[PDB]
C-alpha cells in the first residue's frame, strides 16, 4: 500500500512541469492532486478514477489504473504555482493514502541579471546586514561556512509597480571584521 | 403508495411420510412494507420454538422470510402458517397440504 | 465558509493538555485530523464518519476526538509530548470518496521547559544608498532574531496600513545553532519599492512581526519579562538625505 | 455459472418500536454475506467463510462508513418526503451490485425506491441517471452535475465490485461452487376422470432449475415458484393435464445436468 512522487521539482516560469505519482494497491476508489502554498491549507485541484486527462485551464490530471501511474501537468507555469502537490488515492476501504508530496519551485525568468550585492545599515545601531540581489536564476546561493553568519534561501520578489522581479539572499553576523563581499562565499 | 400483500407457502423439506420427522416451512414472500408478523400452528395452536431466516431483499424491492420448525407429522395433527401485515384486516392462516 | 480551526499556534510544557477546535458550516459527514510532518504524507489520527461516530487514524496513540454534533471535531492532546511538536491540520468530505476541505492549521511546539521560549528581536535595516543609485529602488529589509519557538507571522506596514506588493519573507525560519534542538531561530523579509518613494519623508515603514508565546495566565519565575504571545516591530522614515 | 454481488440498503422514517430505521445487508447469489442496522450500529458477518477470511480491521472500517451511510441515508428520505409533500412513515430503498458472468463478462446496475416503486435507475455507460417523475427528475439534475461522483460509480460497479465477488467466491467456494443434484420424481386424479402429471424436484443446488413438459413443448404447464428447503437445498415442480394418448415426459436441467423422465 505504497505511493511515490518526487521530493523536490525546479522548473523556469512560463514553461512545462509533469508532476509524477505511483501507487501499488490492491483497491482503488480514485486518485487526488491538492495544492499546498507554504504555511496554507491544501486545497483540491484534480480527481481522477477512469484512465486518460482532465484539463481544468494550465492544469491537466493524466491516470493509467493498469500502471498505476498518474501526473499533474501544470503549462505557463507562474511564481504563484511555487507550492507542494500532494497526491492521494482511495484504497478498496475508502482509506486516503497520501504522498510525501512535492515541493514546485519555480525560478523567475530574470532578462537583465544586474548581480550586485549591498549593505543596508542598521536604522536604530552602527549591526548590519548584506542583501546579494538581482542574479540570475540559474545562481545557487552556497552555505555560510562560519557559524556566526548567517545566510537565508533566495527570495523571489515581485514589485508589480514596475513590472519587475529580482531574486535575493540575505546575510548578517555581529563580528566587527566581517563585510558583505566574503559573504555568499 | 403501492402495498403488497404477502404470498404465503407452506410445505416440508422432505417429502412428507406419517411417522417420519421431517420440517414444516413457511415461506412469506413478495410483501411491502417489511413489518410482518409470522407464527407456526399446530392445530391451531402457536408452535413455542420456530427458527426463521433475516429479513431477506429481492430485486423487486419486496420482501422475503422463512420460518420453520422441526416436527414428525401424523394422520390427525394439522399444521398451518398464520401471517399478519398491513396489507390484511385480520390475520391469514395458510394450512399444510399433500 | 468552509472549516475554522483554533489556535493557529501553540506551545505547550510536557505534560500539559490542549484542545484544538475544528468547525464547519458545510453539513459534511467526514471530519478528519491530520499531523504534517517533514519528509512524510499526512497522517491521520482520528476521523468521524458522522455525528456519533469516530475511529482511530494510522496515529492515535496519544490523542482523543469526540463528535457530538455534526458541525465540531475536536482534537485532545492528553499529555503533550516533544514527539507531538508538528502541524495539525482537520479536514471535512461530504463522503468518504469526495474531496477534503481543509482548516489553516495549527503549529504546534512541545518544549520539556518553558525558560526556553523567547520573543524576536527586531530591526529595519535602511536601503543601501549604491542600490537607490544604481537600480532607482530601494530593498528595506527586516531581521526578527533569536525567537522560539519558530511561531512568528511578519507583516509590513505603510503609513499605519499593511501592504503585500514588493515583499518576500523567507519561507522558513534559519537556526541559530543549528546544533541545539531548543535552537532558537532567525527570519528575514524585504519590501522593494522605487527609490522615488522611500525618499519622500512622509512615509513611515514598521516591520510587524506577531509573535505566539506564553499566555498572560501562565507563571513565571525568571528576571526577564514573561515571554508572551506579543507584536514586536521595528520601523524607519523616508530620507531624500 | 453466473455469480452476483448485491448490497441493499433499507429506510424507514417514523419506525415501529422496535423496526430499525436502516438495514443494509450484503448478498452472494442467494446467501447473505454481510449485515448492519440502526440498533446494533455494527457491521456482522451472515456465513462463517465471511467470518473466517476477513480480519476486525474490515468490520471496524465498513462499520464506520455504514454509520455514516446511516446518517445519509435519513437525510435523503427525509428530504423526498419534503419533496412529494408526505408525512407519516415511508421507506426507501438502494440495491448496488454486479454479474461476473461465465463468458468473462460483467454487469453493474444502482438503482433506489420509494414505496417499494422504483425511483432512479443509474446507468454507468451512458454516465446518467433514469427518473419516474418531478421529484426523482430533479435528484437526476444534482447527480449529473457531478462528474467525479459519476465517475466514482462507474469505477466501483466496473472494477471494485467484481474485485470483491471474486475473493467472496473464494472465500465461499466450498458453500457458493458447489452442485447438489436435484431428486426428480413424477406422481400422478385431479378431479373424476381427468388426470394431472406433476414433475417434483428437491434437495438440488444451485437454486437456478429448468423444468418443462414436452410430447415426443407443451401448452398450459402449471409452474411452481423454487423455495427454499431450510437446509440450503430447494425444490420446485411444473404440473399438466392430460386430453383424455400422445407420449408424454418432464425435462430438467440443472448447473450443467439434463435429466428426462417418460
Ligand atoms: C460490507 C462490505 C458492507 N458494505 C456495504 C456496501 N458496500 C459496497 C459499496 O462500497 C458501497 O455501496 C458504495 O456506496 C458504492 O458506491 N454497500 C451497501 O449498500 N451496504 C453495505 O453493507
Amino acid at each position: 500500500q505504497n505511493i511515490d512522487q518526487p521530493t523536490e521539482m525546479t522548473a523556469t516560469e512560463g514553461a512545462i512541469v509533469q508532476i509524477n505519482c505511483t501507487y501499488q494497491t490492491s483497491g482503488f476508489n480514485g486518485l487526488f492532486w491538492y495544492q499546498q502554498h507554504a504555511g496554507e491549507a491544501p486545497t483540491f485541484l484534480s480527481y481522477n478514477v477512469l484512465d486518460g486527462l482532465e484539463e481544468k485551464g494550465r492544469f491537466s490530471s493524466f491516470l493509467s489504473r493498469s500502471k498505476g501511474y498518474s501526473y499533474l501537468l501544470l503549462k505557463e507555469l507562474q511564481m504563484k504555482d511555487s507550492a507542494s502537490y500532494l497526491c492521494a488515492f482511495l484504497d478498496s476501504n475508502y482509506q486516503l493514502i497520501w504522498g510525501a508530496g512535492t515541493k514546485l519551485i519555480i525560478k523567475p525568468d530574470i532578462q537583465n541579471p544586474d548581480p550586485a550585492v549591498y549593505q543596508l545599515r542598521d536604522s536604530k545601531s552602527s549591526k548590519s546586514v548584506c542583501l546579494f540581489t538581482d542574479f540570475d536564476s540559474q545562481t545557487n546561493v552556497s552555505q555560510s561556512k562560519d557559524s556566526d553568519v548567517y545566510i537565508t534561501d533566495k527570495c523571489v520578489l515581485d514589485m508589480r509597480s514596475m513590472d519587475f522581479k529580482s531574486n535575493s539572499a540575505v546575510a548578517w553576523s555581529n563580528k566587527s571584521d566581517f563585510a558583505c563581499a566574503n559573504a555568499f562565499n | 403508495m403501492i402495498q403488497r400483500t404477502p404470498k404465503i407457502q407452506v410445505y416440508s423439506r422432505h417429502p412428507a411420510e406419517n411417522g417420519k420427522s421431517n420440517f414444516l416451512n413457511c415461506y412469506v414472500s413478495g410483501f411491502h412494507p417489511s413489518d410482518i408478523e409470522v407464527d407456526l400452528l399446530k392445530n391451531g395452536e402457536r408452535i413455542e420454538k420456530v427458527e426463521h431466516s433475516d429479513l431477506s431483499f429481492s430485486k423487486d424491492w419486496s420482501f422475503y422470510l422463512l420460518y420453520y420448525t422441526e416436527f414428525t407429522p401424523t394422520e390427525k395433527d394439522e399444521y398451518a402458517c398464520r401471517v399478519n401485515h398491513v396489507t390484511l384486516s385480520q390475520p391469514k392462516i395458510v394450512k399444510w397440504d399433500r | 465558509a468552509g472549516v475554522t480551526q483554533t489556535p493557529k499556534f501553540q506551545v505547550l510544557k510536557t505534560g500539559q493538555s490542549m484542545t484544538l477546535q475544528c468547525a464547519q458550516d458545510m453539513n459534511h459527514n467526514y471530519m478528519y485530523w491530520y499531523r504534517q510532518d517533514p519528509g512524510m504524507g499526512l497522517r491521520l489520527i482520528y476521523y468521524s464518519a458522522s455525528e456519533g461516530t469516530t475511529d482511530k487514524g494510522e496515529v492515535p496513540n496519544g490523542y482523543n476526538v469526540s463528535r457530538s454534533t455534526t458541525e465540531d471535531f475536536p482534537l485532545r492532546l492528553l499529555s503533550a509530548a516533544p514527539s507531538q511538536t508538528s502541524v495539525y491540520f482537520c479536514a471535512s468530505s461530504n463522503r468518504e470518496y469526495s474531496p477534503l476541505h481543509f482548516g489553516n492549521g495549527t503549529r504546534l511546539t512541545v518544549t520539556e521547559d518553558l525558560n526556553k521560549v523567547f520573543p524576536p528581536e527586531v530591526a529595519v535595516f535602511e536601503p543601501s544608498e549604491a542600490e537607490i543609485s544604481h537600480t532607482q529602488k530601494a530593498t528595506l529589509v527586516c531581521l526578527a532574531t533569536g525567537f522560539y519557538p519558530d511561531h512568528v507571522e511578519l507583516s509590513w506596514w505603510v503609513n499605519g496600513k499593511e501592504v503585500h506588493s514588493g515583499v518576500c519573507t523567507d519561507p522558513q525560519p534559519l537556526k541559530e545553532q543549528p546544533a541545539l534542538n531548543d535552537s532558537r531561530y532567525a527570519l528575514s523579509s524585504r519590501l522593494r519599492v522605487s527609490a522615488t518613494f522611500w525618499q519622500d519623508p512622509r512615509n513611515h515603514f514598521r516591520c510587524q512581526v506577531q509573535f505566539y508565546g506564553l499566555s498572560e495566565n501562565d507563571e513565571w519565575t525568571q528576571d526577564r519579562a514573561k515571554p508572551v504571545t506579543q507584536i514586536v516591530s521595528a520601523e524607519a522614515w523616508g530620507r531624500a538625505d | 455459472r453466473t455469480h452476483s454481488l448485491r448490497y441493499f440498503r433499507l429506510g424507514v422514517s417514523d419506525p415501529i418500536h422496535g423496526v430499525p430505521e436502516f438495514i443494509s445487508v450484503g448478498y452472494v447469489d442467494s446467501h447473505p454475506i454481510t449485515t448492519y442496522d440502526s440498533v446494533t450500529r455494527q457491521k456482522e458477518p451472515r456465513a462463517p467463510w465471511m467470518a473466517e477470511n476477513l480480519a476486525p480491521d474490515h468490520w471496524e472500517r465498513y462499520t464506520q462508513l455504514l454509520r455514516g451511510w446511516q446518517q445519509m441515508f435519513k437525510v435523503e428520505l427525509k428530504r423526498l418526503q419534503r419533496h412529494y409533500n408526505h408525512s407519516g412513515s415511508h421507506t426507501y430503498q438502494r440495491m448496488i451490485g454486479c454479474e461476473l458472468l461465465e463468458d468473462g463478462s460483467t454487469t453493474g446496475f444502482l438503482q433506489y425506491a420509494y414505496d417499494g416503486q422504483d425511483f432512479l435507475i443509474f446507468n454507468k455507460d451512458t454516465l446518467s441517471w433514469l427518473a419516474v417523475d418531478n421529484v426523482a427528475h430533479t435528484i437526476k439534475q444534482a447527480w449529473e452535475a457531478n462528474q467525479h461522483e459519476l465517475l466514482y460509480q462507474k469505477n466501483w460497479l466496473e472494477e471494485e465490485c467484481i474485485a470483491w465477488l471474486k475473493r467472496f467466491l473464494e472465500y465461499g467456494k466450498d458453500t457458493l461452487q458447489r452442485t447438489e443434484p436435484p431428486l426428480v420424481r413424477v406422481n400422478r386424479e385431479t378431479f373424476p376422470g381427468v388426470t394431472a402429471l406433476f414433475c417434483k424436484a428437491h434437495g438440488f443446488y444451485p437454486p437456478e432449475i429448468y423444468m418443462t413438459w414436452m410430447k415426443n413443448i407443451v401448452q398450459e404447464i402449471d409452474y411452481g415458484d423454487i423455495l427454499p428447503s431450510g437446509d440450503g437445498t430447494y425444490q420446485a415442480w411444473a404440473s399438466i393435464e392430460l386430453d383424455p394418448s400422445n407420449l408424454y415426459s418432464c425435462h430438467v436441467e440443472h448447473s450443467g445436468v439434463h435429466m428426462v423422465l417418460q
